[PDB]
């Protein structure tokens, strides 16, 4: 009792119907307190989609519907588009605690997103960061759909063990992934070696960028 | 046309008091209930409480009742939250929201949300280095200018270009967590290659927790 339980994730084909459940109890919605459905994109405040279990505010598409039965509510999305990928929460009042409760969230995903090769950009250090001993190679990786990506660094021919920091891949607005790898080096290390390479591997494909300390 | 603007520190030491203020423009505090919601990075929203815009009535989350306090200043048309005895479990993005005066609990207007980090480490302003235009990676006669933001302890850093005038082609990557606990990110922007010498480009970096504001011009290092 006194909890709103959601599936952690739901999946569906593009253009088809999908449903997200919200399981309450006798204190919150068996009570009949309304279920409210919020939609949130990465890096944005939660947007209100459904209120009073089926009512849509102005500016919400009719492809999002709500239903309520007993202790369970459901948010239905028809004609799934790639733009529907977001986090969906259900909220309700609870008289036992006398508090507004939210669900832990449901991550919606469409299954028809094709593979995308990553684009790689390698920035060498500048004299500014060189003389300040903040010299770092920057390897920016973007626009690849399969989140899995592996990054390696090479010193002329040889793997660099230390100084490498690689971020986890993150979804951008276009539902593709971005990541970055920073290789920290001292001015002696940068001026000593002939070249440095960032190698990015994705689904058995490799993209290697190389830079030189020329002058 | 309601505009909620959030102010408050980004870093709070453990056992200290977090204080946030939501200022309302285009409307008065009266006529609505005003709530504070928080969302830990990676988790869902959590209701902290709300305060009546007309009367003195306040309601809190029972799990937070002994530590949170909501107040309002009608003369300045704002309200505020304070959380005492703060710990790492209070690190989250904090939003202020509006709710109709009636006894229904839907939130239709939200603030931007300020990130609050509870750590024992000190705040460190960012070091901003330009990244000279590189055209090997970009396609169809365009280059990529960059700005690297190195070694800043709290997370939120905002980056814009040409004082917000340049928006297309801007990509700000997620930050990296250095082994020293500091953060670093990069903001890149794709610009027409034939416009490098005639157009000036400045990246604006704002790190509000350290109150640092830098504006680095990205001039052409090589050709």
């Amino acid at each position: 009792q006194s909890v709103l339980t959601q599936p952690p994730s739901v999946s569906g084909d593009p253009g088809q119907r999908v449903t997200i459940s919200c399981t309450g109890s006798s204190s919150n919605i068996g009570a009949g307190y309304y279920v409210y459905w919020y939609q949130q994109f990465p890096g944005t405040a939660p947007k209100l989609l459904i209120y009073q279990d089926n009512k849509r505010p102005s500016g919400v598409s009719d492809r999002f519907s709500g239903s309520k039965s007993g202790t369970s509510a459901s948010l239905t999305i028809t004609g799934l588009q790639p733009g529907d990928e977001a986090d969906y929460y259900c909220s309700a009042w609870d008289s036992s605690l006398s508090a507004v409760m939210f669900g832990r969230g449901t991550r919606l995903t469409v299954l028809g997103q094709p593979k995308a090769a990553p684009s790689v950009t390698l920035f060498p250090p500048s004299s500014e960061e060189l003389q300040a001993n903040k010299a770092t190679l920057v390897c920016l990786i973007s626009d690849f759909y399969p989140g899995a990506v592996e990054v390696a660094w090479k010193a002329d021919g040889s793997a660099v063990n230390a100084g490498v920091e690689t971020t986890k891949p993150s979804k951008q607005s276009n539902n593709k992934y971005a990541a970055s790898s920073y290789l920290s080096l001292t001015s002696d290390q940068w001026k000593s070696h002939k070249s440095y390479s960032c190698q990015v591997t994705h689904e058995g494909s490799t993209v290697e960028k190389t830079v030189a300390p020329a002058e | 046309q309601l505009q909620l603007q959030e102010s408050g520190p980004g870093l709070v030491k453990p056992s200290e008091t977090l204080s946030l203020t939501c200022a309302v423009s285009g409307g008065s505090i009266s006529g609505y209930y005003w709530s504070w919601i928080r969302q830990p990075p990676g988790k869902g929203p959590e209701w902290i409480g709300f305060i009546d815009g007309n009367t003195v009535g306040t309601n809190y989350n029972p799990s937070l009742k002994s530590r949170v306090t909501l107040s309002k200043d009608t003369s300045k048309n704002q309200f505020s939250l304070k959380v005492s005895s703060v710990t790492a479990a209070d690190t989250a993005v904090y939003y202020c929201a509006r709710k109709p005066l009636r006894r229904y609990f839907w939130f239709d207007v939200w603030g931007p949300g300020v990130l609050v980090t509870v750590s024992s480490a000190s705040t460190k302003g960012p070091s901003v280095f330009p990244l000279a235009p590189s055209s090997r990676s970009t396609s169809e006669s365009t280059a990529a200018l960059g700005c690297l933001v190195k070694d800043y302890f709290p997370e939120p850093v905002t980056v814009s270009w040409n004082s917000g005038a340049l928006t297309s082609g801007v990509h700000t990557f997620p930050a990296v967590l250095q082994s020293s606990g500091l953060y670093s990110l990069s903001s890149v922007v794709t610009v027409p290659s034939s416009s490098l010498g005639t157009q000036t480009y400045i990246c604006n970096v704002n790190h509000k927790p350290s109150n640092t504001k830098v504006d680095k011009r990205v001039e052409i290092k090589t050709c």
